[PDB]
RNA sequence: GGAGCCUCGGUUGGCCUCGGAUAGCCGGUCCCCCGGGGGUCCGGUGCGGAGAGCCCUUCGUCCCGGGAAACGGGGCGGCCGGAAAGGGGGCCGCCCUCUCGCCCGUCACGCACCGCACGUUCGUGGGGAACCUGGCGCUAAACCAUUCGUAGACGACC
């Protein structure tokens, strides 16, 4: 698991293999978020290992599929379940952001853990991306943004294309 | 390992390249910062050291044991003859040090001063100045000095003036005089340059230049000694008798 | 102080990216860097784009922060966007830069010639109002 | 009655870190900074115009005291404005830093 | 996080006429006129309101640090308005055990003398700030006024003298000898 | 064919990267205003980073050890000089292109000087952190030019306000006189519109 | 101030300048106050009184017309301003000079060297030798040897 690029959500199902014992195994959905729908299929075995006795010797992948996000154009706030590890013990962590898709999500709290907590990508394990609305938000760096009559300037300007023209003759203006 | 016993260091490093000095005559590093505030002045003379002698005097310092008492005071003669002003010289403050801006000289400069131009004065024809002196009888050369001047007056700020000794008065072996600019601390630039300029060609006392019951530097060079060994440039410690190669 | 206020229906350019010399407008601030942005009529489509990528104008309109392209389209054409915008003195420093990009090598010729003379006119003029203005004054 | 080629400056041969390869040359043109900029000169003609002691004939003229070193823009190198050039003999490297000439006339215009 | 906006106004009162140059502020009325300058602090100073009742500053995307600037605009800025309508009364006592701590000030309140400190031989000649004005009150014995507008140049001159009256090499406890700031205050009530 | 620099407001090591690298490519560059110029970080660090290179000499000869320059074109000098191949022939032949100044001289005070936005303090620092001008710095560590330069950077500064101040006054003629000649200039202004060059 | 001969080479239109702010600037008007500054008001600000820029633009000519010019185009004498590492920068008279210079249009011509490379510049470049031609000029010093001894191993130094 390197989080790398933007994630997507797959919806994997599996089961163990037909046997004269048992008949025909139950069905178990995941949901995973892998780069490559090639990542999440050997992702899924990780989890289901761990809930189950199925290992990828004994189960059978029954459907690789990506699912897509059900309004793109809306911004929404969600509600994130983690499990990373530290250094010295691992901790359970409610994260809550803004996005778009729920993959967009995933991705901006992969960055944001590695970033705030230097846990790289195999040291979490999310388990439960939640829509959640306007009033049920608890941290406050996203409830902020809930205004209808938001009004904000853009503050000191750092000069992109500072190189085009690499040597001026007058001060660049930072006030737009 | 360390040293036992601690010791201070012979000599000092503050002199450090102890060399024979590039100049015969003392010269002096720094001048005394001006102020506009006293009247025009010379800060330096040029003197010859005579002798020394004995002082008898009565000590008047409230508190000594030796105070209203006679004591013998060892006293040294500087002779010093007065010195002929032959020239002015302007200085322009730059980022870069002090950059020196112009030089006038005198109509007519004595042949002692003459002397220093020359490291041969009996094979030379004595032709310095000569053409300078034929640049006051041209009034396209008056013009000239004049320009010289009032340029110092607005990009000069410290005027040093060109004074010269007179051998011929001293008892000494050489006729050879002594050069040295002498920085003129007063008042404004202006005044600065309008006394300079009238004080030229003109003989000069110390009692221009000091007071009595003053206190003043002396720069010169040392007495020198030729080439010795460590125990006489430094005083450091004989070794015992019993050494080898030398002690 | 600010004059430009980053909110619900500015309309803004758009610097770099696939959609730049274009206009469009801030539907709903996303992010603290991100905000979402449609321009109906402008071939724009409704996304994302952070605030890096766009340069606020001084042109506002009303709707309610979460309308769809159908409202807002009824806003950009009663407020008339498109037609003030061409008229203001940024969009016509806008299209004169392009003018100047697509300059043909005859054209060239022809924008040479046309320098020299109105620099052979005004420097002939200011000549006259300098022998004038000493006269003025003497 | 005018110049007819592009500024630019021979800045090295194509080198690793600790090899360098003098049968390629690094250029840098005044202008372009970009690799996208560098598609109109892929291909121009490329000249090191110097000057020695002895004479040289010239083609079309009498014999002067210059001489060239002819070569040509292979690819696009770099980022930014850099480019690759391959000279009939590989450059001095007395050249370093100096002006060579990029012409016009391979164009694909 | 960065909070997208924090801010916090200032009424001021009508005797006062505040006029702000960008972003640094200039203060009069009847004790004189004050300056300040902040233009190391970089928030926005607006100036609302007709006729000028209240002034806000502001401070978009700011973290914690930056947040804690916001206020002591505000604290600074009301300041100025005490130190022009009301001024500024720092009142001083010398405290004693044996030495009567014999001051007198030169130059109608501007520099200090301090003679007879725990019986020592030293003048402690304090210069005053620009802008102080110190006197011994009446009717008060041991006592040493301050006067002025810019509480950082009232306050600041008294920290010399409380500093420069301090016993050295000996149990501070035990000799409470020097001067001590007792009062700080306005010229006039209102 | 001479960048003329202006070290006002540019951060020491950003600008030195870019002037070394034109000067390595046959590029004549003059880094004027060297007290203008200013470090990243608090003054007292900064300080203290230049106080522990003078503590750095030949403990047997100083006379040979590392020349700790004080005055700040000789320490933008100095940084340029570790960015260059200062040991081989190109080394050398680079810096000579390179002229460092205090202040701005009579040969460049009446050129226009360049910025370099790449490498200029309110581009690259975040508006909270310290920065430490490198004329103070030098001051402080044994510079002995500050209050010189101080005047005859000032001198100039009012020298150049009169030729400013004659020179908005010979375009606003400029600007009037076309309003005076708009009937016989009609024909040249379209052209120089329908081409964008007078929009 | 004239032409040629060696030698070193690199370049191949110029930009003649406010200070400086960057959570702020820039230009005008001056209705305004004190001897230049402040305040004011009107405008500009993804800087167009923009370096993303400006300026100059070069095939040469010859007759004729149109627009623009007359104060212009080119010249010998003086004068001021200039010092941080100082323009061959500008002002006045001068005998001559031109409606030529630039832009629109005509007339015709200039090896049209037969598709092909170092072309086009800064260039009276730097340096060194010899020769031209005139004028205005200018007729020294250093070292040795000698002497000194304030100096000194010898040099050096006085």
């Amino acid at each position: 698991m390197k989080a790398s690029g933007t994630l997507r959500e797959y919806k994997v199902v599996g089961r163990c293999l037909p046997t004269p014992k048992c008949r025909t195994p139950p069905l178990y959905r995941m949901r995973i978020f892998a780069p490559n729908h090639v990542v999440a299929k050997s992702r899924f075995w990780y989890f289901v290992s761990q809930l189950k006795k199925m290992k990828k010797s004994s189960g059978e992948i029954v459907y690789c599929g990506q699912v897509f996000e059900k309004s793109p154009l809306r911004v929404k706030n969600f509600g994130i379940w983690l499990r990373y590890d530290s250094r010295s013990g691992t901790h359970n962590m409610y994260r809550e952001y803004r996005d778009l898709t729920t993959a967009g999500a995933v991705t901006q709290c992969y960055r944001d853990m590695g970033a705030r907590h230097r846990a790289r990508a195999h040291s979490i394990q999310i388990m439960k991306v939640e829509e959640i609305a306007a009033s049920k938000c608890r941290r406050p760096a996203v409830k902020q943004f809930h205004d209808s009559k938001i009004k904000f300037p853009l503050p000191h300007r750092v000069l992109r294309r500072q190189h085009k023209p690499r040597f001026t003759t007058k001060r660049p203006n930072t006030f737009f | 390992s360390h040293r036992k016993f601690s010791a201070p260091r012979h000599g000092s490093l503050g002199f450090l390249p102890r060399k024979r000095s590039s100049r015969h005559r003392g010269k002096v590093k720094s001048f005394p910062k001006d102020d506009p505030s006293k009247p025009v002045h010379l800060t330096a003379f040029l003197g010859y050291k005579a002798g020394m002698t004995h002082i008898v005097r009565e000590v008047d310092r409230p508190g000594s044991k030796v105070n209203k008492k006679e004591v013998v005071e060892a006293v040294t003669i500087v002779e010093t003859p007065p010195m002929v002003v032959v020239g002015i010289v302007g200085y322009v403050e730059t980022p870069r040090g002090l950059r020196t801006f112009k030089t006038v000289f005198a109509e007519h400069i004595s042949d002692e001063c003459k002397r220093r131009f020359y490291k041969n004065w009996h094979k030379s024809k004595k032709k310095a100045f000569t053409k300078y002196c034929k640049k006051w009888q041209d009034d396209a050369g008056k013009r000239q000095l004049d320009k010289d001047f009032s340029s110092m007056k607005k990009y000069c700020q410290v005027i040093r003036v060109l004074a010269h000794t007179q051998m011929r008065l001293l008892p000494l072996r050489q006729k050879k005089a002594h050069l040295m600019e002498i920085q003129v601390n007063g008042g404004t630039v202006a005044e600065k340059l309008d006394w300079a300029r009238e004080r030229l060609e003109q003989q000069v006392p110390v009692s221009q230049v000091f007071g009595q019951d003053e206190m003043i530097d002396v720069i010169g060079v040392t007495k020198g000694k030729g080439y010795k060994g460590v125990t006489s440039r430094w005083h450091t410690k004989k070794l015992p008798r019993k050494t080898h190669r030398g002690l | 102080v600010f004059r430009r206020f980053v909110e619900v229906g500015r309309v803004a350019y758009v610097s770099f990216g696939p959609h730049a010399g274009k206009l469009v407008a801030i539907v709903d601030v996303i992010d603290q860097n991100r905000a979402l942005v449609d321009g109906p009529c402008t071939r724009v489509r409704r996304q994302a784009m952070p605030f890096k990528c766009m340069q606020l104008t001084d042109f506002i309109l009303k709707f309610p922060h979460s309308a769809r392209q159908k409202y807002v389209r009824k806003a950009w054409e009663k407020a008339d966007i498109n037609t003030k915008w061409a008229a203001t003195r940024w969009a016509k420093k806008i299209e004169a830069r392009e003018r100047k990009a697509k300059m043909t090598d005859f054209d060239r010729y022809k924008v040479m010639k046309a320098k020299k003379m109105r620099n052979r006119i005004i420097k002939n003029e200011v000549k006259k109002l300098q022998r004038a203005a000493l006269l003025k004054a003497s | 009655s005018g110049r007819l080629w592009c500024k630019a400056i021979f800045a090295g041969y194509k080198r690793g870190l600790r090899n360098q390869r003098e049968h390629t040359a690094l250029l840098k043109i005044e202008g372009v900074y970009a690799r996208d900029e560098t598609e109109f000169y892929l291909g121009k003609r490329c000249a090191y115009v110097y000057k020695a002691k002895n004479n040289t004939v010239t083609p079309g003229g009498k014999p002067n005291k210059t001489r060239v070193i002819w070569g040509k823009v292979t690819r696009a190198h770099g980022n930014s404005g850099m480019v690759r050039a391959k000279f009939r003999s590989n450059l001095p490297a007395k050249a370093i830093g100096h002006r060579i000439r990029v012409m016009l006339y391979p164009s694909r215009i | 996080m960065k909070t997208i906006l924090s801010n916090q106004t200032v009424d001021i009162p009508e005797n006062v006429d505040i006029s702000l140059k960008g972003r640094t502020v200039i203060v009069k009325g009847p004790r004189g006129t004050l300056r300040r300058d902040f233009n190391h602090i970089n928030v926005e100073l607006s100036l609302l309101g007709k006729k000028k009742k209240r002034l806000r500053v502001d401070k978009w995307w700011g973290n914690r640090k930056e947040l804690a600037t916001v206020r002591t605009i505000c604290s600074h800025v009301q300041n100025m308005i005490k130190g022009v309508t009301l001024g500024f009364r720092y009142k001083m006592r010398s405290v004693y055990a044996h030495f009567p701590i014999n001051v007198v000030i030169q130059e109608n309140g501007s520099l200090v003398e301090i003679r007879n400190f725990l019986g020592e031989k030293y003048i402690r000649r304090v210069r005053m700030r620009p802008g102080v004005a110190c006197s011994v009150s009446q009717a008060q014995k041991d006592e040493l006024v301050l006067e002025g507008n810019d509480i950082e140049l009232v306050s600041n001159s008294a920290a010399l003298i409380q500093q420069a009256t301090t016993v050295k090499n000996k149990d501070i406890r035990k000799f409470l000898d020097g001067i001590y700031v007792s009062e700080k205050g306005t010229v006039q009530q209102a | 064919q001479v960048l003329v620099l202006d070290g006002r407001g540019h951060l020491l090591g950003r600008l030195a990267a870019i002037v070394a690298k034109q000067v390595l490519l046959g590029r004549k560059v003059v880094v004027v205003r060297c007290e203008g110029i200013n470090i990243s970080g608090n003054f007292y660090r900064n300080k203290l980073k230049y106080l522990a290179f003078l503590r750095k000499r030949m403990n047997t000869n100083p006379s040979r050890g590392p020349y700790h320059f004080r005055a700040p074109s000789r320490i933008f000098w100095r940084t340029v000089r570790g960015m260059l191949p200062h040991k081989t022939k190109r080394g050398q032949a680079a810096l000579d292109r390179l002229k460092v100044f205090d202040g701005i001289p009579p040969p460049y005070d009446k050129k226009k000087r360049m910025v370099v936005p790449a490498a200029l303090k309110v581009v690259r620092l975040k508006p909270t952190r310290k920065f430490a001008y490198l004329g103070r710095l030098a001051h402080e560590v044994g510079w002995k030019y500050q209050a010189v330069t101080a005047t005859l950077e000032e001198k100039r500064k009012e020298k150049a306000k009169i030729h400013y101040r004659k020179k908005k006054q010979l375009m606003r003629l400029r600007k009037q006189a076309e309003k005076n000649v708009e009937k016989k200039i009609s024909k040249f202004t379209d052209v120089l519109k329908t081409h964008g060059l007078l929009v």
